[PDB]
């Protein structure tokens, strides 16, 4: 129902070679979990190791369940329930940062909806449900001062967060970081103020001095200094730092005010500045500006490579670098009405999907079909109802030609994948802007 | 402990697939209500830890409605008496 | 006094195969009774069958506290009281959901106003009433119509409205489109940038339509896998708590037209706000120009328009007179697009429709012929029949009743002349009409 | 046990439909009161379970009204003392 591990997908084929190998004809929960077991390998098949459960003892209770065996095996297909089970696997992913399922994930799903074959094998092999689901998470797992006030989420240490070693290149606006060290040195207009039409950049300076300070050049008084981030709980962490202060505070959006410390960087707009100092003067006096220049359009494509890697997460990109070249090019004098890096960015997500979108559209002139479909089956219930089995059955085994049918021109659709799969070129990017001007 | 149990299908073909196998000392009633099709099972003497087995496998191709039975006894639509699971196996399984 | 069931309808005249079995001549509660446990089928019936009441122990109580039996038979009516218990059963299932009342019901509707035969019937028969109330209970339940999956609970408890749950059992309309309105959805959905989508057009094209779009297609199935496997919902002490019991389960996209805790967890949304109102969003800023993003949705074509009205013609069909004409609905809509001229073009439409979807089952019902006057006089009447009565002045009222009904059945024969005003006019529909409507709009 | 009771009918015809049947041993007394008709029955010795009994069909045909009696013998309007169900019976019933 989508993409998981080799272990994954082929325990869920070994599901299969056990459909048969006992000769029904849906595979339910019992056979996936034969089927995970039977790898022996997955993190899953590692676990029933545990609990004292080899294949031995449970293709035992099973076969003493259920036992041959019509070879029928007329083009099997899942038992509702272990569909569910798969659902479910998918979700018990989500639920642990997973990108992808796999062998655990399923044995965690077969739990969760524990109506059914499988959960009676165990609960007859003497292992309840839970003693179970704990095995699986016993074998995966995760990954300072007045930091303890603070150091909520609000709001994220750019700092120590960048120190180990976590942090990639950053591309600048070089010079725009250098001027956010000016100000916050000074003893005059102090505290930064970081104006620019807004982004992206921006965020991406502060992600500077970060980088800056810990590795390693840096002046007047600076070192051992975090950048941190993001109202029944205001002031309340706020006060531990009136007790040490080796923190620069980055905002986004207020003025709690310089009562003393509070070394910040400014989050605001070529005029939503002016919504401060009018009402003066802390701004002409504590906070200070410096703009945002449109970061340099060579710098602007290998930006993006970087989070190429990152949006592959749609499939596509990687590549093509032919493919960026466009977006930001585009952009700089083509409309033209941004930032000369926050524009390309969108203009791939258009695409960072437009492309899967057309990638799983719909099959030729073949829609009459469904219709025609539709009414077989409305045909065969009517009839069950009224009993008229044969006289229906005949019905079924009819709706069933025009089943299989269609697949093999949806699943020939697979064949519209290739055509468009991970393929990028300006081709999908420019049509993009046909709109835009 | 019950011996008596309505499930609820989601689609006939559900129904099909459960014939496909061993009914077993299970007399089973089948009735047609809100488009879905309901199926009442009826174990005679089995121990609890028999039925609360076999009722697991029912489930791997239903769930169990809340459904109070009377309402289809009186409101529904009788499609297969008694030997319901038996019959669909008879017009269907190849 | 309506429509019940099959075994409703049985029980009920069943009363009166009881009325006559022992000659009485009004059936009161006693008889609907009989009618129940006599019917020996009906959920009632098995009811009774509980309790330890077969028809064997009580008629027997019943004869030995009225028996034979003048075979008067002439022409019988109901007790007030029964009349009452009927009135009850029909309530005693709008308390259940039961779009159609039957024999529970009617046992329910019984005990609720316990003043009478049955009653008394039981009271003696050592079943106080509420044992029996009890029966009849526990043999009906729930439903549990949704199939599913826990993170739904908090969430699809509140409010509100699961998309996803009425395009699955497919018990959701077309809707037309802006088809290719529904798709520039799925791009501003399907990103990491502008993740969350905004519709501002009049609002006014029913702006609400494309999201059950996505609910359709999301699931059957063109959409990318992505984005499979997904839910669409709509919409004060119930604060942060089910919204925690949300983010805590990725698979959720929603519905607002009108808050922003945005960007934050998975909280995805689609947006409908007039064409300023988002001026006046964005205007906050800036996770606003951010994480949601709009799409510009169009006044239908005029044609579309038309299909639409059909789709759910057959469903107006409730306030009797549709389908068709379809010569009908081609004006209301175009006459919308170009005379007046202050809405959208799906809006203004079948709200003429409406107008008039309501408007001649009417011209049905009107007042009879100028014989406004005779119910009129009939009252003259009653009073002295009435004030003589008690005045007595009695054949000075056999007459004066006489004289009364003469007059009532004139009414009421000439007041059901009046399906004649029917069969002219119900479901009717053609043009006029409408542009009747129109000119009564400017 | 209290052995006399006050009934009120919606509109008069209610009154006529009890008398088409058999009072007996029952003594009763009709008013007129609030354009509505009370109507008042008093039993002369029987067994409570005689009584609770007889007035349940009473009710077929009225309701028990919380109407003090006595507001009646003062303020109400007499129509037919005593033999109140009888007389209805002999101008009414064919």
């Amino acid at each position: 129902f989508g993409r998981f591990t080799e272990r994954a997908q082929k325990v869920l084929a070994l599901a299969q070679e056990e459909a048969l190998r006992l000769g029904h004809n849906n595979i339910g929960t019992e056979h996936i979990l034969l089927g995970l077991v039977r790898e022996g390998e997955g993190i899953a098949a590692k676990a029933l190791q545990a609990l004292g459960l080899g294949s031995e003892k449970i293709q035992k209770e099973v076969e003493s369940l259920i036992g041959r065996g019509q070879e029928m095996s007329q083009t099997i297909h899942y038992t509702p329930r272990a569909k569910k089970v798969i659902e479910l696997s998918m979700d018990e992913a989500r639920k642990l940062g997973h990108s992808y399922v796999g062998t655990e994930h399923i044995l965690l799903g077969l739990i969760r909806e524990g109506e059914g074959v499988a959960a009676r094998v165990l609960n007859n092999l003497g292992v309840s449900l839970n003693k179970a689901r704990q095995q699986v998470l016993q074998l995966l797992g995760s990954n300072s001062n007045a930091n303890t006030p603070t150091l909520d989420s609000l709001a994220r240490d750019l700092t120590a967060i960048a120190k180990e070693d976590s942090l990639d290149p950053v591309i600048g606006r070089s010079k725009e970081i250098q001027r956010v060290i000016e100000v916050l040195s000074r003893r005059t207009k102090n505290n930064p103020v970081l104006i620019g039409e807004p982004g992206v950049g921006k965020t991406a300076i502060a992600e500077g001095l970060a980088q800056q300070i810990i590795n390693n050049e840096v002046p007047e008084i600076l070192r051992d200094k975090r950048v941190m981030t993001l109202e029944d709980r205001l002031k309340k962490v706020m006060d531990e730092i009136r007790q040490a202060g080796n923190i620069i505070l980055f905002i986004d959006a207020k003025p709690s005010l310089a009562r003393g410390e509070l070394q910040c960087i400014g989050a605001t707009t070529l005029d939503e500045y002016r919504k401060y100092i009018e009402k003066d003067a802390a701004l002409e006096r504590r906070f200070q500006p410096i703009q945002v220049d449109q970061p340099s359009v060579d710098e602007s494509i290998q930006i993006l490579q970087g989070l190429r890697d990152r949006y592959e997460a749609h499939h596509r990109v990687s590549i093509t670098d032919d493919a960026i070249e466009a977006a930001v090019k585009l952009s700089d004098r083509y409309i033209s009405d941004r930032f000369l890096p926050d524009k390309a960015i969108d203009l791939i997500d258009e695409a960072g999907s437009k492309v899967r979108l057309r990638s799983f559209t719909t099959p030729p002139n073949l829609k009459e079909l469904e219709q025609k479909l539709d009414e077989v089956r409305k045909e065969k219930d009517a009839a069950v109802q009224s009993q008229e089995f044969e006289k229906a059955a005949s019905l079924r085994d009819t709706e069933q030609r025009l089943r299989e049918q269609v697949e093999d021109t949806k699943k020939s659709w697979k064949e519209k994948q290739g055509q468009e799969n991970s393929e990028v070129t300006v081709d999908d990017i420019a049509m993009v802007v046909s709109s835009w001007t | 402990q019950k011996l008596q149990f309505v499930l609820r299908f989601g689609d006939f073909e559900d129904v099909i697939s459960l014939s496909k196998l061993n009914v077993n000392g299970s007399k089973t009633t089948l009735y047609s209500f809100e488009n879905r099709y309901y199926l009442y099972v009826d174990f005679c003497n089995m121990t609890d830890e028999e039925v609360e087995n076999q009722l697991s496998i029912l489930l791997e191709y239903a769930t169990e409605s809340s459904i109070s039975i009377h309402r289809l006894e009186e409101y529904g639509k009788l499609i297969i008496s008694e030997h319901a699971l038996e019959t669909i196996k008879k017009h269907f399984a190849s």
